Order: structure tokens, then C-alpha cells, then sequence
């Protein structure tokens, strides 16, 4: 039952808290770039990933795609993740999507992006996934 | 602690708990708490609902009935890593975890 | 400050709670029609009342008044109330009133009407201002 | 009273609160109350957010935290007769009222 928290599907992503430490970090060694790709491999997506700093419901969809595109903006992750930079989305919630103006554009679809990640205890890279977004939809 | 109705410090480490074997990251996160007096009168800058108001009123006059009690009126998300019931470390949102207000209820 | 709870604008009203006692109710003596219709006077409506049971912000206005309309269906307000049939309204939250669908019918502005209330402590008749809806808003 | 987080019952006389000077209908109404433990673990059958859930496990390490709270999580409103700042006698709706469901947090 009530074991432990319940996450939630809201995206964006929360910032994710840590407190650095030439120890919570990589060292160098064991950050080549070309033994890092290749434990990545097929996962490696260029178009959001930079080694370096760069009936009716279809009627609702059709209409949601055209006023309410996703956003992408580069991302740097920090240090304790590889690759360090991620073209992350997000809707325009500017001006109103809808008539008469009352709603306003919302993530509605998801797309779990997997990358590494430097964890300890002893240390060492693993692969994580980091959910992006896809679709915005028109609600309130 | 006498003080009224405020927000207070809490730190929480996942090890502390038995957390880190499903959590990976962070290691702990500031989640604060609410504490103190909800009196009679619920000065202006307490947030407080209709009941708690007339509650207030019937702990006066009547102790038998308990005071509003002080809990968390604003709250905040934060993502965690953790491993899901698949087996996939993911990365997601966890509403309601920082208490950034506190209120009488 | 806090001294006592705040009301709501919010429309339509609660069924008021009664607890009905011949001595919490009018006594027919006190009932005359004739001398009744006198007190209230002007302020009756026979338009909603009955003696016995029966830039932009302009195109949102024109817009709800068209799908939100407002209807209307008498209400029994009991005895210590005179007169005693009331015309209330109410918003068609039915099929949304927005495209793409998400939005439905809310009330927008009120109207004060003003009836007869029958209060004891001795006990007698007073007017008391009585809120219906005469707009609905398209909102969500 | 040691049972769970559960509604209890209680009604509210303005005139025993000095209420009857300014709401002249109804003469009082049942607002019910929140009252009893929220434990560890939160049951199924208890509503409780992920800052409930948390600062309860940290009561159950560390005694110096309180407990969840155990408040109304559902309420419903009420007309009333009033006479307000114009002087005049009006009927409107009064939100969080009646406690209708009891929760932690």
C-alpha cells in the first residue's frame, strides 16, 4: 500500500538535487569520451544528446499539434551525467490555445531517453532513463 | 515550541530511512515541516479555511474540541532517481514532497 | 481580520438547512395574499416568482451567451419564505462549450431578488435578498 | 480517543458562539471535525501525500519529528442568512464548511 512516495508522469523534469564532490564526480580516466559512447552505443540519440555544449480525439489532436508544438532548449545535466547536454521540450503556455481563450498548452506524451549516469557507493557509470517530451496537448 | 503555526527545517536522507535501496539519487532532500499553535484569533497572515475558523471558535468556548491543526498548505515536486517495478532506474517527479507553506486546517 | 468566515460568490446557492416547528413557521393569520403582496410591492417579480407552484473580452461575451445559456427551473423555498416558488437558473455543464472540447458552462453574474423571510426570536415577516445567475460563462 | 484518522461528528450553534448577532439563518450546522492517529503505515483506506508518507517514516526513526496530521480533506459548503457590511440581509454560499472526508498530511 503505502510503502514509499508515488511519483508522478508531470513533465518537465525537476531539477534533480545533488551536492558536488571531486568524489560524487568522475576523474577523468574514467571519462573517455570514446569508451563512453560505446557503452552508450545504439542509445546515443544525436538529434537530443551534444558530447560537447551546442473520431473527436483526432480532431483534438490535429488541432493540439498545431498550436501547441513542443519547445526544445539544450539542457547541461552537470558532470554525473553522459552526454552532458540534452535538448529538453516544453509547451508554450503564452497565449491561449483555445476559443474562447480559457486553456492553455500541456504536456500530454512522453519519450524516455536513456543516458548515463555517475553513481557511487564503489563508482561507476550506468544507464538511466530521462523522459523528454513528445506532444502538447490543449487543456485546461 | 509555543510558536504559531510556521514552517520548520527537515532534511531527509533516504539511508536514514531504508530508502537508498530503491532510491538512487539524491541522497536526501530538504522536506521541512509545519508545526505550532493554530489560536483564536487566526491572525491575518494565517491561511485558513471556513471550518478551521469555526472550529477555532468551538475550541473557545468548548476544550473538548481539538484546535485547526498546522499542516502543510503549499508544497513543491522533485524529481528522484530510483529503480521502478520493471527494473529500469528512471527519473521522475515526485509531487508534494517540499513543504513550502504552512496553514491552518 | 479572521473574525468570522467569508462568504463565496458562487452561484447556484445551497438548499438553506431548516428544521421546521409550527412556531418556526407563519401561522395563517399572518399569511393574508392581500396584505403579503403589499410588503413585498415593487419588489415582486412575476417573472420569477409565483404565489403558488406553476475588444476580445466582447467576443467571449457573445460567445458563452450563445452556448451558455442560462436555464431556468422553479425552486420550492418552503414556508418561511413568501412567495414561495422561485424561477432559478442554473448553467448547461452538459457537452463542453469550447473547442477543442475542455471548457464548459460556468456562471458568470449574479442578480439579487428580494423576497419575503419569515424570522423569529417575537417572529415576523422581512426581505431578504435572494441571488440568481443571469450569465454563464464558457470557462474551465 | 486512540482510533485512526476518522470524521467525527459536531455541531455548530452560532448563538453558543456569538454568531446569532450577524447570521440570522440557520441557527447552526453540522461541521463535523477530523480527529485521530495517522500511523505507520498509512493504510490503504488513509488519503495522505508524499510529504505525509515521508514525515511519518521520519516520526518512526526519530521521535523529535510529529506525526501527519490528521485534517479535513474534503469539505462542502452552505448557504446562510446574514446581514452584511451594506446593512442588508443577504443569502449566500459559505465554501469549506462541513468537513466531508478526513485525511494526513
Amino acid at each position: 500500500l503505502h510503502i514509499r512516495p508515488a511519483p508522478s508522469d508531470n513533465l518537465p523534469l525537476v531539477d534533480l538535487i545533488e551536492h558536488p564532490d571531486p568524489i560524487f564526480d568522475p576523474k577523468e580516466k574514467d571519462l573517455n569520451e570514446t569508451l563512453l559512447r560505446s557503452l552508450l552505443g545504439g542509445h546515443y540519440d544525436p538529434g537530443f544528446m551534444a558530447t560537447s555544449p551546442p473520431r473527436r480525439k483526432l480532431q483534438m489532436w490535429l488541432w493540439s499539434q498545431t498550436f501547441c508544438p513542443v519547445l526544445y532548449a539544450w539542457n547541461d545535466l552537470g558532470s554525473r551525467f553522459w552526454p552532458r547536454y540534452v535538448k529538453v521540450g516544453s509547451c508554450f503556455s503564452k497565449r491561449s490555445c483555445s476559443v474562447p481563450e480559457g486553456m492553455v498548452c500541456k504536456p500530454s506524451k512522453s519519450v524516455h531517453l536513456t543516458v548515463l549516469r555517475w553513481r557511487c557507493q564503489r563508482c561507476g557509470w550506468i544507464p538511466i532513463q530521462y523522459p523528454i517530451i513528445s506532444e502538447c496537448k490543449c487543456s485546461c | 515550541l509555543k510558536s504559531s503555526c510556521k514552517r520548520h527545517p527537515l532534511y531527509v536522507d533516504f539511508s536514514d530511512v531504508g530508502w537508498n535501496d530503491w532510491i538512487v539519487a539524491p541522497p536526501g532532500y530538504h522536506a521541512f515541516y509545519c508545526h505550532g499553535e493554530c489560536p483564536f484569533p487566526l491572525a491575518d497572515h494565517l491561511n485558513s479555511t471556513n471550518h478551521a475558523i469555526v472550529q477555532t471558535l468551538v475550541n473557545s468556548v468548548n476544550s473538548k474540541i481539538p484546535k485547526a491543526c498546522c499542516v502543510p498548505t503549499e508544497l513543491s515536486a522533485i524529481s528522484m532517481l530510483y529503480l521502478d517495478e520493471n527494473e529500469k532506474v528512471v527519473l521522475k517527479n515526485y509531487q508534494d514532497m517540499v513543504v513550502e507553506g504552512c496553514g491552518c486546517r
